[PDB]
């Protein structure tokens, strides 16, 4: 049912190991708890 | 969607006095509390 990528260190750029991080987000009515740094001045 | 707990501890039916509970913890929890039970 499923085959294998099988990369080599000589493949064309083409089919080369590419890492992917999908950062799905949420906006449910439940309170937000993930936020950015929120920089601060002096 | 926030779970808030206020608390106060005193040394002493219930006492016939006034004391205001202070904020202990607000937690972003997320559940929809409908029932509860004590643990001893």
């Amino acid at each position: 049912p499923l085959r294998s990528y099988s990369f080599r260190p000589t493949y064309g750029v083409g089919h080369q190991p590419y890492r992917v991080v999908v950062l799905s987000f949420e906006l449910l009515h439940a309170p937000a708890t993930v936020c950015g740094p929120k920089k601060s001045t002096n | 969607g926030y779970f808030k707990i206020y608390s106060k501890h005193t040394p002493i039916d219930l006492p016939q006095g006034f004391s205001a509970l202070e904020p202990l913890v607000d937690l972003p929890i997320g559940i929809n509390i409908t029932r509860f039970q004590t643990l001893l």
